[PDB]
RNA sequence: CCCAUAGUAGGCCUAAAAGCAGCCACCAAUUAAGAAAGCGUUCAAGCUCAACACCCACUACCUAAAAAAUCCCAAACAUAUAA
């Protein structure tokens, strides 16, 4: 990984890009053929957003997703990575993955509320004042159909509105 | 080096005298005096006319059964005649004048008294039909656009269309048929009256095999 | 040390 | 260009690149150095100049730019993108005017 | 802005973003190309 | 009020003579000269129309200059209509 | 900025079209005329000359002339007067190769043709372009026997056009 | 995914191939600069100066000029060829005089060159012109 | 077959090895040999 | 993302018609760029697009909303092997 360091002297503003460590992918792979990471772990439809050791290989400092062309994921996982990063933020198992705050900044207490499968955004969501009638009755989406087709080891398949 | 390709020709094209859409009478010639029962079997089913391309190339394809009084078709005409370039461009209807005579009772008027006066004529349209034809000097994106704004306007489901995207529909519904690995067909089911289900079904059902309900076409049944 | 079948 | 042709090099007073063609790794210099030799930055000052110096001595490129206050800006170019070197810049740039007026 | 039920956008710097949980058109050279999805 | 000046008619002359190509008024007009004093290049020119796609060289400039041309003018139909 | 327009010979003119454009930039429009008269004066008057404006910010200027255009040199070399209304159709004027290259001779002279470095063969190649845009055509061999012909069947066609055009303004009169 | 099926090289490349074989084998003073975006007038300027001299100004593309560089003798110019650059060719070497002309515009960088199947650094093109 | 690449600017003068054995023939050579040469360059270069 | 010089204000019409009120042609310079696809100007200017160069934007082109009057309306739930 590359590193950038800004040095004052003398008024003089120098600025410089330094290789670090970086690290390398296991040995081994069970499925070579495989086309992204993904597939070459057999770990296809048999991961969730509380897998927080893989997801954490595809996100930056700050909590950021990374860009595609980078990791190698196809669009139909790099989507489903993206939106289970949004839920782990959300249930409090990234707390070392904070957004960067600038010099000067205390963050309020606020509501601590424990949550977890946020679909949407918290303030972005209003109330459902009016549920409707049986028939033609308003859910509330828990979890995400990105992640409809894993695997289940139930007989009820996945309910995805509450 | 971008790599540049070759492009069709139209030269080959001829263009007719009127090329542009003709004027559509609200009634016939001569009025009818014999009042004529409701017959909404001429808007149910599949077409058996003007489903095929004769002179253009692309067109506006009914994808359900409806009627079409004067205010339709000047709103296609105009609409067409004004976006499309007359020198590299022609048009033509698919579809006969008004002529099914369309009766109304007067307002306030309770049940019974024998039936109302003709007051507009129709002209039925079913599924699968095309209504304009177009064609010429042109691709489909260039027409695409405003036959799109057209087949919008229209009381029923339609869509525009070229001679390669109607037979890939084609192709591709008969593709679905094939690879289908559910093992239970409405066809099936309905021919050999499984479940006494001809108990809720029509006679037209032996036919339609599920893909129409009324008026309405269902494309995603097979 | 991984098998075809092994996941993570 | 655009980007770095709507601020201007107004209190820029000169620019310097040095580069070795022949090494692998001054992209990221010639890069930066198209953009700013472009007819939209330089017009913004006439007076600021910019200069490319060519070397063939295994060295490091280096962006040296002198600014009217006096302040020097100093990017290796060797780790670093055009995008990086040109919003540092710009940066400098943007505080750099704010101070002198 | 104005309620959409089909937004477009009506010039170069027109830009969709969604936020609210619904899609919004600003625009900053125009302001009345702003449009709220309905 | 501004016209261009007038032009003579005068077929002998013309032939003889190229009556434009003098403009100054101390000056004289250019007499044509023979055939032979002429380069060589000048009377295999295209009099023509231009020569269509399927008569040039695929291995030449001029070929790929027309093909990029007729897709320039594809491009100009597409967009007219939106 | 600059400013380029095409200006008679010798008769420049303080008003408009040109008038208003010195206008609204500033500089003097009585200079210009002083100036290029003077400059053009060797010039026969009334040949359209293309001519390029370069503005100081002190709103000084320093004319620039050309050459003049190939349409004034194609009808002179042809006789012809006015271009024709119909290209492709109708055939005004005839010119040889030998006028074409005398034209091309002192047209490659000017700044465009010139800061290129290109050979007389690219010239006149776009020469032939522009007299077929008059309906000019070009020809090989071209004897005073048949170039005296073609323009006597040319004044039929111009006469005709006179009574068809005529018959057209009698006709709006009467509207 | 299977792999995708070749393609016919398109004509033009074929026929650059044969410009560029001309380009070295014809003329001996070979220097390549980076094309900086210079207005089209002072770039027709510049050029026209470059033309009272015999120097020409190419421009050919890098992904079909690389290719012919790999397999060459001209293989170690290849670093030189990241982004826009021009060819600056002459039958006569005739340095001294372009050298001059490149001194108006500071920030035209002269990267290298080959003259007569030798390769040269710039501060080579500022020796072999004195 | 491939050009060799440009020496540093600051590196010491290394001169190519074809020509090293140029210039030792030369010193083999006697000055009467070395004479009648030069003037058959002499004549051959004008 | 990037970038834009030129025959030429093509011809005719027109008070004027300059890539863009109409009709005709739609050829040509330069490695590369429409006698101009969308704005714009009283006419011009002026801003984009298609071009070259650079190198991978290396997309989708299959669907767009909802409000009434006494008080929302079972409570709740995404992961232990089809009974
Ligand atoms: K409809
Ligand atoms: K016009
Ligand atoms: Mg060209
Ligand atoms: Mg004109
Ligand atoms: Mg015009
Ligand atoms: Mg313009
Ligand atoms: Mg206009
Ligand atoms: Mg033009
Ligand atoms: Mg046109
Ligand atoms: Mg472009
Ligand atoms: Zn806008």
């Amino acid at each position: 990984f590359r590193e950038v360091v800004e040095t004052q002297e003398g008024k003089t503003t120098i600025i410089e890009g330094r290789i670090t460590a970086t690290p390398k992918e296991s040995p081994n792979p069970p499925n070579p053929s495989g086309q992204c990471p993904i597939c070459r772990w057999n770990l296809k439809h048999k991961y969730n957003y509380d897998d927080v050791l893989l997801l954490s290989q595809f996100i930056r400092p700050h909590g950021g997703m990374l860009p595609r062309k980078i990791t190698g994921l196809c669009q139909e996982e790099h989507r489903k990575i993206e939106e289970c990063v949004k839920m782990a933020h959300r249930a409090g198992l990234l707390p070392n993955h904070r957004p960067r705050l600038p010099e000067g900044v205390v963050p309020k207490s606020k509501p601590q509320l424990n949550r977890y499968l946020t679909r949407w955004a918290p303030g972005s969501v209003k109330p459902i004042y009016k549920k409707g009638p049986r028939w033609n009755r308003v859910r509330m989406p828990v979890g995400s159909p990105l992640l409809r087709d894993n695997v289940c080891y139930s007989r009820t398949p996945w309910k995805l509105y509450h | 080096v971008k790599t540049l390709l070759p492009v069709p020709s139209f030269e080959d094209v001829s263009i007719p005298e009127k090329p542009k859409l003709r004027f559509i009478e609200r009634a016939p010639l001569v009025p009818k005096v014999r009042r004529e029962p409701k017959n909404l079997s001429d808007i149910r089913g599949p077409s058996t006319e003007a489903t095929e391309f004769t002179e253009g190339n692309f067109a506006i394809l009914a994808l359900g059964g409806g009627y079409l009084h004067w205010g339709h078709f000047e709103m296609m005409r105009l609409t067409i005649n004004r976006s499309m370039d007359p020198k590299n461009m022609f048009a033509i209807w698919r579809v006969p004048a008004p002529f099914k005579p369309i009766t109304r009772k007067s307002v306030g008027h309770r049940m019974g008294g024998g039936k109302g006066a003709i007051d507009h004529y129709v002209t039925p349209v079913k599924a699968g039909r095309l209504v304009v034809e177009m064609g010429g000097r042109c691709e489909f994106e260039e027409v695409q656009g405003f036959l799109d704004q057209v087949a919008h306007k229209l009381p029923f489901a339609a869509k525009a269309v070229s001679r390669g995207t109607l037979e890939k529909m084609r192709k591709d519904q008969e593709e679905r048929e094939r690879n289908n690995q559910n093992p239970w067909t409405f066809e099936r089911i309905a021919t050999a009256n499984m479940l006494g289900i001809r108990k809720v079904l029509s006679p037209y059902d032996l036919t339609h095999k599920g893909k129409y309900w009324g008026k309405f076409y269902m494309p995603k049944r097979v | 040390s991984y098998l075809p079948g092994y996941v993570p | 260009a655009a980007a770095l042709a709507r601020l201007g090099l107004r209190p820029v007073k000169q620019v310097r690149v040095q580069f070795c063609p022949f090494e692998k790794n001054v992209e990221s210099t010639r890069t930066f150095l198209q953009t700013v030799s472009s007819e939209k930055v330089r017009s913004t000052n006439l007076n600021c100049s910019v200069i490319a110096d060519v070397r063939h001595d295994g060295s490091e490129p280096c962006v040296d730019v002198l600014f009217g206050d006096g302040h020097r800006l100093i990017m290796r170019g060797a780790h670093l993108t055009a995008l990086e070197m040109l919003t540092a810049f710009a940066s400098h740039i943007r505080a750099r005017d704010a101070a002198g007026s | 802005f104005k309620n959409k039920t089909v937004l477009k956008k009506r010039c170069k710097d027109c830009y969709l973003v969604k936020r609210r949980g619904r899609w919004y058109v600003y625009c900053k050279t125009h302001p009345r190309h702003k449009q709220r999805q309905m | 009020a501004l016209k261009d000046p007038d032009v003579c008619t005068d077929p002998v002359q013309l032939t003889t003579y190229a009556m434009g190509v003098n403009i100054y008024k101390e000056g004289q007009d250019v007499p044509l000269k023979p055939d032979a004093e002429y380069p060589e290049w000048l009377f295999e020119m295209n009099l023509g129309p231009p020569k269509t796609l399927e008569e040039l060289d695929p291995e030449s400039r001029e070929y790929w200059r027309r093909l990029r041309k007729q897709n320039i003018w594809r491009h100009n139909r597409l967009s007219k209509n939106k | 900025g600059v400013i380029r327009a095409i200006v008679r010979a010798g008769l420049a003119m303080p008003g408009p079209p040109l008038g208003p454009v010195l206008g609204q930039r500033g500089v003097s429009i009585n200079q210009f005329c002083k100036e290029f008269n003077e400059r053009t004066k060797d010039i026969k008057e009334g040949i359209p000359l293309p001519t390029k404006i370069l503005v100081k910010p002190d709103r000084t200027f320093e004319i620039k002339i050309g050459q003049p255009t190939v349409s004034y040199f194609l009808k002179a070399a042809a006789g012809i007067e006015k271009g024709a209304r119909q290209t492709g159709k109708e055939v005004a004027g005839l010119v040889t190769l030998k006028h074409v290259y005398e034209i091309a001779r002192i047209k490659a002279q000017d700044e465009a043709f010139a800061l290129q470095d290109v050979p007389l063969s690219s010239v006149v190649r776009s020469i032939i372009g522009s007299a077929r845009s008059l309906g000019i055509r070009v020809v090989k061999d071209l004897s005073s026997e048949e170039l005296a012909a073609f323009q006597k069947e040319r004044a039929i066609f111009l006469a005709a056009q006179k009574e068809a055009d005529l018959a057209a303004q009698e006709e709006a009169a009467k509207k | 995914s299977p792999p995708s099926p070749p393609q016919e090289e398109i004509g033009l490349i074929r026929l650059l191939r044969r410009e560029i074989a001309a380009v070295f084998q014809d003329n001996r003073m070979i220097a390549v600069c980076q094309n900086v975006a210079l207005s089209a007038e002072d770039k027709l300027l510049m050029r026209h100066q470059l033309r009272k001299h015999k120097i020409l100004m190419k421009v050919f593309p890098n992904q079909v000029l690389k290719p012919f560089l790999e397999d060459s003798k001209y293989q170690n110019l290849l670093p030189l060829f990241v982004g826009h650059n021009m060819l600056l060719v002459s039958e006569e070497p005739k340095v001294k005089e372009m050298v001059r002309i490149l001194r108006t515009v500071p920030f035209l960088p002269l990267l290298g060159g080959c003259i007569d199947d030798t390769i040269l650094s710039r501060q080579g093109f500022i020796n072999y012109s004195k | 077959e491939a050009l060799a690449g440009a020496p540093l600017d600051n590196a010491p003068k290394e001169y190519p090895p074809k020509i090293q054995q140029l210039v030792q023939d030369i010193a083999s050579l006697t000055l009467l040999e070395i004479s009648d040469l030069n003037e058959l360059l002499k004549k051959t270069l004008k």
